[PDB]
C-alpha cells in the first residue's frame, strides 16, 4: 500500500492555468480540498523522473481520496482532473528536492 | 448502480464469533475509504471506525479497539467486520458505508444463549367489511419467533402495492409480527393470495394461502 | 468525543413551507486540514440513509438548491426553503472531523397532508391457531392522519388491556398516512368463554369511535 512510501514536506500548490476564467476560478475556489504534499518512494528506487512522478501521483491522489471521503467528500470528474495536474507538478517538484539531496 | 450488499442476519451465542461481509459494486473500491457503524436496538448510530481500502490499514474507535477486526479482499471489493468473543452488548445492526454517502442494507446480529424458535404463521381472513367500500383486506400473522429478523412478502413479491408490514413486537422472549394487504373485493377469492415468510435463524420458510 | 445535538426531534411541515434543522457540536468541527466535515443525510422509511450535503454546504449531485447547509465552528443548519412530499423521513448530521466520528440524534420530518379516517378491519383467530390453544384477535387500522390515534378493545362489553400488543408504521412516502396494528392474544379457553369481540378506534376524523367487532358464534 504505502510501504516504502514517504510523506514529503508541504509546498505551495502550483498555480496551473486553465484558460477559461471559470475552470480556473474552480481550482482557486477548490484547492483547499486538494493535497499540498506528496507520497513517494526513495528517488533512488526509480530509473528516471517519469517512473517516480507517475507512482507518486497514483499514490498521492488515491491516498488523498480514500482518507478524505472517509470523513465526507465527493471528487467529481473535474476534481480528479484538476488534481492529477496539481499533484503531478508537485511530484515533479518533489523529484527535484529528493534528487537534489542525493 | 453504486451498491453495497451485506451478508445475511446472524444469531450467535456469547463467546462465539461472526464475520459479517459487504460487497461494493458501482465505483472504484480503492478510491474511497469505508466506515463501520453500529446501531443497537432502538439506539442511534455509533461509529466503530474505518478502513483505508487502499492501504488496508483499519482504525478502531476507542470502544472497538478490543475485540473487533476490520479487513478487506481488494480483488472482490469486499470488506469484512469480524467480532470476537461476542457479548450480549454486541446485539445490534451493523452497517458499512462508502465514505460518508452510501450505506449497505445493514446486518442484524443477535447474541443470546436463547435457542432459535421458528415462527408460527397464521393466515387472516375477513368476516366484516365486504362491499361497503368495495375493498377487501386480508392479513397474515407471524408470532412466537426468535431471534430477529423474519422476512415476509405477498405472492413471492409480485404483490407489493397496498401492503402494510408492522414492526415486530417483543413477548416473553419471542417476537410477533403482523402484515396486512388490501385488494378489490372482486380479485378475491378470485385471485389467490399467499403469505410468504422466512425466518433465517431457524432455516425456516413458509407460505400460507388465505381463504374465506 | 464530539457530541452532536440535533434539534428538533420532530417537524410537521406543510408542503411548500420551509424547514430548518439544527446540529450543534460540543466542539469545533474545523478539522486539522482546514475543512469542516459536517454531513447531512436523509433516511427515508424503509431505506438506508443517504447523504444530501457534505462539507457543510456542498450539495451531492441531484439535490435541489431547496436544501442548504450552513454554519461553522459549532452551529450548523440544514435548511429546506420549500418542503415537499419526497422530503419526509429522518434527517441527521454526521461529523468526520474528529476521532471518533459522531452522529446527531435524528430529526423525524413529517409532511402534513389532508385528514383521513383509519380504515378498520378485525380478524378472528385463525383455525390452525386454535388447534394449539391460543387465540389472537388482530385489528388493523390503516392509512389515517394525523398520527395520533387511540385504540381500545372490548370483550363482550368490558374493556380489555391484558394480552394486547400494538405496532406502528412510520409516515408513508406515498400517501403520507400512518397505520397501526393491534393484536389481542389470550388463551383458547378464555377466548371460547366469551362471545363478541370489539375493536374501537378513536381518531380526530370522527367524534365517535370507529368500531369493528365480530361475535364468536360466527353470528
Amino acid at each position: 500500500g504505502l510501504g516504502g512510501y514517504m510523506l514529503g514536506s508541504a509546498m505551495s500548490r502550483p498555480l496551473i492555468h486553465f484558460g477559461n476564467d471559470y475552470e480556473d476560478r474552480y481550482y482557486r475556489e477548490n484547492m483547499y480540498r486538494y493535497p499540498n504534499q506528496v507520497y513517494y518512494r526513495p528517488v533512488d528506487r526509480y530509473s528516471n523522473q517519469n517512473n517516480f512522478v507517475h507512482d507518486c501521483v497514483n499514490i498521492t491522489v488515491k491516498q488523498h481520496t480514500v482518507t478524505t471521503t472517509t470523513k465526507g467528500e465527493n471528487f467529481t470528474e473535474t476534481d480528479i482532473k484538476i488534481m492529477e495536474r496539481v499533484v503531478e507538478q508537485m511530484c515533479i517538484t518533489q523529484y527535484q528536492r529528493e534528487s537534489q539531496a542525493y | 448502480q453504486i451498491q453495497l450488499v451485506q451478508s445475511g442476519p446472524e444469531l450467535k451465542k456469547p463467546g462465539e464469533t461472526v464475520k459479517i461481509s459487504c460487497k461494493a459494486s458501482g465505483y472504484t473500491f480503492t478510491n474511497y475509504g469505508m466506515n463501520l457503524v453500529k446501531q443497537a436496538p432502538g439506539k442511534g448510530f455509533e461509529w466503530m471506525g474505518w478502513i483505508n481500502t487502499f492501504t488496508g490499514e483499519p482504525t478502531y474507535a476507542d470502544d472497538f479497539k478490543g475485540r473487533f477486526v476490520f479487513s478487506l479482499d481488494t480483488s472482490a471489493s469486499t470488506a469484512y467486520l469480524q467480532i470476537n468473543n461476542l457479548k450480549n452488548e454486541d446485539t445490534a445492526t451493523y452497517f458499512f458505508t462508502r465514505g460518508t454517502d452510501y450505506w449497505g442494507q445493514g446486518t442484524t446480529l443477535t447474541v443470546s444463549s436463547a435457542k432459535t424458535t421458528a415462527p408460527s404463521v397464521y393466515p387472516l381472513a375477513p368476516v366484516c367489511g365486504d362491499t361497503t367500500g368495495s375493498s377487501v383486506t386480508l392479513g397474515c400473522l407471524v408470532k412466537g419467533y426468535f431471534p430477529e429478523p423474519v422476512t415476509l412478502t405477498w405472492n413471492s413479491g409480485s404483490l407489493s402495492s397496498g401492503v402494510h408490514t408492522f414492526p415486530a413486537v417483543l413477548q416473553s422472549d419471542l417476537y410477533t409480527l403482523s402484515s396486512s394487504v388490501t385488494v378489490t373485493s372482486s380479485t378475491w377469492p378470485s385471485q389467490s393470495i399467499t403469505c410468504n415468510v422466512a425466518h433465517p435463524a431457524s432455516s425456516t420458510k413458509v407460505d400460507k394461502k388465505i381463504e374465506p | 468525543d464530539v457530541v452532536m445535538s440535533q434539534t428538533p426531534l420532530t417537524l410537521s411541515v406543510t408542503i411548500g413551507q420551509p424547514a430548518s434543522i439544527s446540529c450543534k457540536s460540543s466542539q469545533s468541527l474545523l478539522d486539522s486540514d482546514g475543512k469542516t466535515y459536517l454531513n447531512w443525510l436523509l433516511q427515508r422509511p424503509g431505506q438506508s440513509p443517504k447523504r444530501l450535503i457534505y462539507l457543510v454546504s456542498r450539495l451531492d449531485s441531484g439535490v435541489p438548491d431547496r436544501f442548504t447547509g450552513s454554519g461553522s465552528g459549532t452551529d450548523f443548519t440544514l435548511k429546506i426553503s420549500r418542503v415537499e412530499a419526497e422530503d419526509l423521513g429522518i434527517y441527521f448530521c454526521w461529523q468526520g472531523s474528529h476521532f471518533p466520528q459522531t452522529f446527531g440524534g435524528g430529526t423525524k420530518l413529517e409532511i402534513k397532508r389532508a385528514d383521513a379516517a383509519p380504515t378498520v378491519s378485525i380478524f378472528p383467530p385463525s383455525s390452525e391457531q386454535l388447534t394449539s390453544g391460543g387465540a389472537s384477535v388482530v385489528c388493523f387500522l390503516n392509512n389515517f392522519y394525523p398520527k395520533d390515534i387511540n385504540v381500545k378493545w372490548k370483550i363482550d362489553g368490558s374493556e380489555r388491556q391484558n394480552g394486547v400488543l400494538n405496532s406502528w408504521t412510520d409516515q408513508d412516502s406515498k400517501d403520507s398516512t400512518y397505520s397501526m396494528s393491534s393484536t389481542l392474544t389470550l388463551t383458547k379457553d378464555e377466548y371460547e368463554r366469551h362471545n363478541s369481540y370489539t375493536c374501537e378506534a378513536t381518531h380526530k376524523t370522527s367524534t365517535s369511535p370507529i368500531v369493528k367487532s365480530f361475535n364468536r358464534n360466527e353470528c
